[PDB]
């Protein structure tokens, strides 16, 4: 079957430039027209852009007119997308499209196929690694039924941060939650653990995490106070 | 531009059961519209082309209608892989392509309330400031709870963050978390911490305090 | 009451001798010219003329004698040719309705149907059908002799025999079925014209649609007005084709309101007024001629609905009191024969009943002017 | 504007049913959820069924699952618990409230009367 490739880039800089390209198999791009979509974090899909080839009209959207170019390169079997004047709000998933001519049933199929998707991020911040606080358990407190713990993990750039406890050997009661995006960059995670009150001073506990894009590997203890 | 809304929002239903969920149009268009699905980290796939008519290859229990500015989208039963968000767009001509919100189907179960905890700031960040301090809302059905911290019984509005993690497969329950950061010096300078939950499975509203 | 029978079969053996022969005439044209109702009223004008001179002797005896002045076994074979008279007119008159019907709903099936042999084959099958039916009291005189009395031949007030169930056999299977056929007939009849109403309003809403968008567009003082007035044209153009060679037409439409839409869309101002005059030769050379097409199909269904509607009433008029009262006059007896009051009630009303229902005679020319006319 | 009326009360012996019905005039009714709760034996408030707005659903709990059914009926206003099977466990007082937030987060202001149901 036909496949979109999205081969574009990520972590440009605000009011840099950027060029995604939508390699295409098997259908020829001068037999249909080609179109963007994008969807922001955990919102709704957009409509960016259209070119022909053949007959070469081009049509934008309103916030994307002056600073894209699209432009369908026959030979390479490729269109392409020119970012220019980026801003933080085009931090999104790009989609690349594909619909027919108007005779006949091509045109009442609409967007039969899609591509994988390509992940733009403009920031203005630079590499960096967590740092990981204790969540005390409180022994006034949540007495004899379960208690809870937590490491908390704050200030990394980079998204992904994986966090695990005992080793990857206590599977059962951790939550972790999302990474939030807080004020002047940088992001923050939190994770929790639950386990009988009698078992608290028989057994310790150990967050072990660590970041990638940075090598920290911290680690820290949540035994009682 | 035409526009057009979907009516659920969200969807609360159980295997076997039937569901159906309408988009709207603005201008009368004709039988040009479609229905797509999209799973977490993934690119949507389609439904349903010209109003109703099935793809190629897709299940058959999905189906349309189209009564004019009106089209609904309806599945007979809800198979375990069918829970996941549904689109509908307008491709009228190529510079005018619209989309719908979007409907999430989730899983419906019996109520369950909270279990409340709180967590007092660590010695390190006590040390180098931007003290944190940690609610937390464990294993409740549904998805509506407010947390609305308390210092010194006055309010309190910014420097609060939430998150809540997706239902989890062995029981189909949720779990919430509010940040509330802040400086040393507006830190030290109150005493009293407190935190207030609210949800439908609780008579009357519960509160967990700790002390410096 | 001398005055009933006398007066309305005068009217009978007067105004029937010359509409009859006309109606025999015109419907003989119309089997020359390659139609399938002529072979229809061909036997009813037959069967009519033949009763209707059956009458004048009747009319003879009652205005002076009182007592039969011809044979007394001449009088049985005037009631044969009376029977056989109206129930080959409402058989015929359901043929009329049930062809037209089939012919106006399902062209497929009425493929074959049309073709005039098998419709006199119908008809003679009809006939044959009808004296197998009407042979009954004719091979034996005793059933004559027994309701038709000695003399002046009114059925006997003592209903003694399987008469009781001879009637009510007649009143069930004679009446009650053609009338049921007739209306569930005109009931298909009238949905489907209903339904061709529904479909020809949203299409004349498009035309209307793409000739108000044509006038806006026809000034389009900006190049927004040009593809807001054009969005609604390829709506209207989509919505025109779903509702219907013309649509290689539409095709065509589609096509240059896409060329419109584009050049307006460069920035540019007049290219797009030039498309728009393009439009209008292949506006009013393709899709006009099928609209025409509809707007006069419509009114052959609407002529078919009126003709059905006029079949029953005449079948309702002509026929109801007489097999009404056979049927009551037989349940009366099936019963308790000890009130003969109602006998005594309805005797002149049954004689009246019957002696009415002859105006098949009168009312079958009529209805040819509701189709072709000329006959009157 | 508390107008909560609750029409319910009986002394029926194991099996049977004891219909409820909530009677409001506030007229707001058709805009927010209901709630139904318990008082037990054991002296605490627990929650027994809650109907949201029209499509959105009923919610029960583990001690209704399948023998108590909520039905809206905006057409008096009047929103309707139909107890199929009762045991002396049931033994409860009854009370009816109404949810305020228009997203259900369930700040509940206005509350019930209450109905003694002395079953088996
Ligand atoms: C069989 C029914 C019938 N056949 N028929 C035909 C074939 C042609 C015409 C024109 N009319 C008729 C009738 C009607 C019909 C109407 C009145 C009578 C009747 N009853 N008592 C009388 C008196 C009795 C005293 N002496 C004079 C007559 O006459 C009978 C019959």
């Amino acid at each position: 079957e036909v496949q979109l490739v999205e081969s574009g880039g990520g972590l440009v800089q605000p009011g840099g430039s950027l060029r995604l390209s939508c390699a295409a198999s098997g259908f020829n791009v001068v037999d249909f027209s080609l179109h963007w979509v994008r969807q922001a974090p955990g919102k709704g899909l957009e409509w960016v852009a259209y070119i022909s080839s053949s007959s070469g009209s081009t049509s934008y959207a309103d916030s994307v007119k002056g600073r894209f170019t699209i432009s369908a390169d026959t030979s390479k079997n490729t269109a392409y997308l020119q970012m220019n004047s980026l801003r933080a709000e085009d931090t999104a998933v790009y989609y690349c499209a594909r619909w027919g001519y108007w005779p006949g049933e091509p045109w009442w199929k609409a967007f039969d196929y899609w591509g994988q998707g390509t992940l733009v991020t403009v920031s203005s911040a630079s590499t960096k690694g967590p740092s990981v606080f204790p969540l005390a358990p409180s022994s006034k407190s949540t007495s004899g039924g379960t208690a809870a713990l937590g490491c908390l993990v704050k200030d990394y750039f980079p998204e992904p941060v994986t966090v695990s406890w005992n080793s990857g050997a206590l599977t059962s009661g951790v939550h972790t939650f999302p990474a939030v995006l807080q004020s002047s960059g940088l992001y923050s995670l939190s994770s929790v653990v639950t386990v009988p009150s009698s078992s608290l001073g028989t057994q310790t506990y150990i967050c072990n995490v660590n970041h990638k894009p940075s090598n920290t590997k911290v680690d820290k203890k949540v035994e009682p106070k | 531009d035409i526009q057009m809304t979907q009516s659920p929002s969200s969807l609360s239903a159980s295997v076997g059961d039937r569901v159906t969920i309408t988009c709207r149009a603005s201008q009368s268009v004709s039988s040009a519209v479609a229905w797509y699905q999209q799973k977490p980290g993934k690119a949507p796939k389609l439904l349903i082309y010209s109003a109703s008519s099935l793809y190629s290859g897709v299940p058959s229990r999905f189906s349309g209608s189209r009564s004019g500015t009106d089209f609904t989208l309806t599945i007979s039963s809800l198979q375990p892989e069918d829970f996941a968000t549904y689109y509908c767009q307008q491709y009228l001509y190529y510079s005018l392509v619209t989309f719908g919100q979007g409907t999430k189907v989730e899983i419906k179960r019996t109520v369950a309330a909270p279990s409340v905890f709180i967590f007092p700031p660590s010695d390190s960040q006590l040390k180098s400031g931007t003290a944190s301090v940690v609610c937390l809302l464990n294993n409740f059905y549904p998805r509506e709870a407010k947390v609305q911290w308390k210092v010194d019984n006055a309010l309190q509005s910014g420097n609060s963050q939430e998150s809540v993690t997706e239902q989890d497969s062995k029981d189909s329950t949720y779990s919430l978390s509010s940040t509330l950061t802040l400086s040393k010096a507006d830190y030290e300078k109150h005493k009293v911490y407190a935190c207030e939950v609210t949800h439908q499975g609780l008579s009357s509203p519960v509160t967990k305090s700790f002390n410096r | 009451d001398h005055l009933f029978p006398p007066s309305l079969y005068i009217f009978v053996i007067g105004v029937g001798l010359p509409t009859n022969c006309l109606a025999l005439w015109a419907a003989y044209r119309q089997v020359q010219q390659r139609n399938e109702l002529g072979v229809y009223l061909m036997n009813l004008s037959i069967a009519n003329l033949l009763y209707i001179c059956t009458l004048p002797l009747w009319v003879d005896y009652f205005l002076h004698h009182d007592n039969w002045i011809h044979g007394p076994g001449s009088c049985k074979l005037f009631g044969f040719i009376f029977y056989t008279n109206i129930y080959i007119s409402i058989a015929f008159l359901c043929c009329i309705s049930v062809d037209r019907y089939l012919a106006v709903a399902h062209p497929l099936r009425f493929a074959r149907l049309r073709r005039v042999k098998t419709a006199v084959a119908v008809s003679s099958v009809v006939w044959a059908t009808e004296l197998g039916a009407n042979s009954a009291p004719l091979f034996h005189d005793e059933l004559f002799r027994d309701r038709y009395n000695h003399t002046f031949c009114f059925e006997k007030f003592p209903m003694e025999g399987w008469v009781a169930w001879m009637n009510l056999y007649r009143v069930f299977v004679g009446f009650l079925f053609p009338w049921a056929l007739m209306l569930l007939s005109y009931r298909g009849i009238l949905r489907a014209v209903r339904g061709a109403r529904r479909q020809l309003a949203d299409l004349e809403d498009n035309w209307e649609t793409l000739n108000d968008n044509l006038k806006v567009i026809e000034k389009a003082d900006n190049a927004a007005q040009v593809k807001d007035a054009l969005t609604k044209m390829r709506a209207a153009a989509l919505d025109a084709q779903k509702a219907t060679d013309f649509r290689h037409g539409f095709d065509i439409l589609v096509g240059q309101i896409d060329d419109a839409l584009k050049l307006a869309n460069e920035g540019k101002v007049k290219e797009a007024q030039a498309a728009a005059e393009q439009l209008k030769t292949t506006r009013n050379a393709y899709i006009q001629k099928y609209l025409e097409r509809a707007r006069s199909t419509l009114q052959e269904k609407a002529k078919i609905k009126r003709l059905a509607l006029s079949l029953i009433a005449i079948v309702l008029v002509c026929f109801a009191p007489y097999h009404v009262l056979l049927l009551s006059r037989s349940a009366i007896y099936l019963g308790r024969p000890w009130d003969c009051g109602f006998e005594e009630r309805v005797f002149s009303a049954y004689h009246s009943s019957l002696a009415f229902t002859s105006l098949n005679c009168v009312a079958d020319p009529i209805l040819y002017c509701l189709v072709n006319e000329g006959a009157r | 504007q508390v107008q909560l009326q609750e029409s319910g009360g009986g002394l029926v012996q194991p099996g049977g049913s004891l219909r409820l019905s909530c009677a409001a005039s506030g007229r707001t009714i058709s805009r927010y959820a209901m709630s139904w709760f318990r008082q037990a034996p054991g002296k605490e408030r627990e929650f027994v069924a809650v109907a949201r707005r029209s499509g959105d659903g009923a919610f029960y709990a583990d001690s209704v699952q399948g023998r108590f059914t909520v039905s809206r009926d905006d057409a008096k206003n009047t929103v309707y618990l139909q107890m199929n099977s009762l045991k002396p466990e049931d033994t409860a007082v009854y009370y009816c409230a109404i949810d305020s937030d228009t997203f259900y987060s369930g700040s509940y202001d206005y509350w019930g009367q209450g109905t003694q149901v002395t079953v088996s």
